[PDB]
């Protein structure tokens, strides 16, 4: 089990460098930081962290859940760290497949016409804001539903 | 938690 | 039990237990309460939840692949009121199985191949709920319910 | 009621 003690097994869960780079990356002593670093789980979305992160003995498995239209870090508060520590620092949320589906058809709305009309990034944006994130943008192609926290 | 909770 | 409370069917189980769930009793509001069957699925209610009479044998039943809140809504309380509130449900087990080996699918492989998640979260979709996500590992569909 | 009827 990996070098620096990083636990990621959950399917569908990866991350930028990988795991097996992430391995080489690591010291002698187990440890391992690295520079903008990317824990993604392919078609939920990912969190990406800019500069370097410390995923020492990290066990990602238990700490970042990616969802459908919602992230969460750090389940309870029992090991979050304070702040600016592990991924409790600042980070841009990426959440894909992200649509708003009407009440009468319920079959979702990806016509980028249809969302532009309804303002759907509006909404999106309006959301971010209210959570105390910095909206960044709306990849309608794909759902894409790209946020910055300051924390999580 | 951050997301849309619609 | 201490806030009239009911719930024995094997199987099924709290969080907090149904233990704890006395000495929260005095009534008996329980934020953060969770009710599950081993092996079928789990209901999560975040925040307050009043039990106080609640008899969970007869209100709620997670089978496999459907979970079920109120019998006859001729109980179903005014949305909001009891377990009629939102809440996010967790279907374990859930696993497709093909026509010719009638044998389950759990390759995540062939799921993700056969987009088994986009099947789940249309239904979920369709029935007016909020798909969360389906982890293959174990067959978890999970999805949020406004009300049941 | 929710779940996959089929």
């Amino acid at each position: 089990m990996h070098p620096a003690g990083i636990i990621l097994t959950k399917v569908g869960y990866y991350t930028i460098p990988s795991m097996d780079d992430l391995a080489k990356i690591t010291n002698e002593k187990g440890e391992c930081i690295v520079s903008d670093f990317t824990i993604g789980r392919k078609g939920y979305g990912s969190i990406y962290f800019e500069g370097d992160v410390n995923l020492t003995n990290l066990n990602l498995d238990d700490i970042v859940h990616i969802r459908r239209k919602e992230v969460v870090v750090y389940l309870d508060d029992n090991q979050k760290p304070p702040v600016g520590e592990g991924l409790n620092r600042k980070a841009e949320v990426t959440l894909d497949g992200v649509w708003p589906t009407d009440k009468t058809s319920r079959c979702l709305i990806k016509s980028p016409d249809r969302l532009a009309d309804i303002n759907y990034e509006g909404r999106l944006e309006a959301v971010s804001r209210k959570q105390g994130a910095q909206f960044k943008e709306y990849r309608p192609e794909t759902g894409s539903w790209v946020f910055k926290v300051s924390h999580f | 938690k951050y997301g849309l909770q619609d």
